[PDB]
């Protein structure tokens, strides 16, 4: 039924149908393998879970993912394929491997490449599109970066995992956060595919802070007010940062059309907000006029998804096929 | 507007 492939230091035990294993990852999630389904007759995505349970801790991350993978469901998300144990009972159970989609690179190059508006806006577009879901499912992101986003050579995109320099100000800081969060990140890799670098490189959190009030300019009082007493005395110690106009920190030189270089623009001059009040939110940014092009009702708006103990609630879980 | 068929990954 099932067979046993050597990779690296671990043992991946799958379904025969799985072929061609190459180790592509291996984080704190577990290994990842690429590897081709003769079945359906495409290439996959196998993650073998690392320590499922070895600790409380392990284990409500393993019962996140596959509940949420399971629920989850959209076109611009990576979709499950698979979630199958080589054990035969729970007694044994010991192993959690789930297959997905399996896409060809993620926007850290790509960005750095030469995207047309169409390219630019209808990327940028599906990512608002499984950020939205993701949203209207409860699951605020806050990771979205390069690495985060992967991308198909059809132009298509999906987001690569449920998250938890792109971080938004509330995250950088020990700030509360709504949903809007991610459109911080969403600005940050817009506009990082325009200047061809990161948009503001941080050494840490302290300069990377320094680095966007300098360049956005720095907050209304109203939002000092809401910042902690150490950071605040911190930030009110330095000089005026006055910021630039996008049109500085976004030269028509980089943009190809006169509307639509505009366009781009005024978007992220509305997604780089650093008070989080004045930021426009997803629904918004999807009617934009640059955005809002490729806007389709089915897409943007398509309904929402839905101890020794955690052994059983995993394999549960897993065993619901 | 078409939307586009491919990008260069390359």
């Amino acid at each position: 039924n099932f067979y046993s492939v050597e990779i690296g230091d671990s043992t991946f035990t799958v379904l025969k149908r799985y072929q061609n294993l190459k180790p592509i990852g291996s984080g704190a999630q577990g290994i990842v393998c690429a590897a081709y389904d003769a079945i359906l007759e495409r290439n996959v995505a196998i993650k073998k879970l690392s320590r499922p349970f070895q600790n409380q801790t392990h284990a409500k991350r393993a019962y996140r993912e596959l509940v949420l993978m399971k629920c989850v469901n959209h076109k611009n998300i990576i979709g499950l394929l698979n979630v199958f144990t080589p054990q035969k009972s729970l007694e044994e159970f010991q192993d959690v491997y789930i297959v997905m989609e399996l896409m060809d690179a993620n926007l850290c190059q790509v960005i750095q490449m030469e995207l047309d508006h169409e390219r630019m806006s209808y990327l940028l577009y599906q990512m608002l599109c499984g950020i939205k879901h993701l949203h209207s499912a409860g699951i605020i992101h806050r990771d979205l970066k390069p690495s985060n986003i992967v991308v198909k050579s059809d132009c298509t995109l999906k987001i690569l995992d449920f998250g938890l320099y792109y971080r938004a100000p509330e995250v950088i800081l020990g700030m509360g956060y709504k949903e809007n969060v991610d459109i911080w990140s969403v600005g940050c890799i817009m506009g990082e595919m325009i200047k061809g670098g990161v948009l503001f490189p941080g050494t840490d959190h302290i300069d990377q802070w320094n680095k966007v009030i300098e360049q956005l300019g720095t907050p209304c009082p109203e939002f000092m007010k809401k910042l902690q007493p150490t950071v605040r005395t911190y930030v009110e110690n330095r000089p005026k940062y006055a910021g630039y106009s996008f049109e500085k920190l976004f030269p028509d030189v980089l943009f190809p059309n006169k509307l639509k270089a505009s366009q781009a623009r005024d978007l992220l001059s509305k997604m780089l907000v650093i008070d989080a009040s004045k930021r426009i939110s997803v629904d918004e940014a999807l009617q934009h006029p640059y955005i809002n092009v490729w806007y389709d009702p089915s897409e943007a708006e398509a309904p929402p998804p839905k101890i020794e103990e955690w052994k059983e609630l995993i394999y549960k879980e897993v065993m619901d096929l | 507007p078409k939307r586009p068929t491919t990008l260069n990954l390359f």
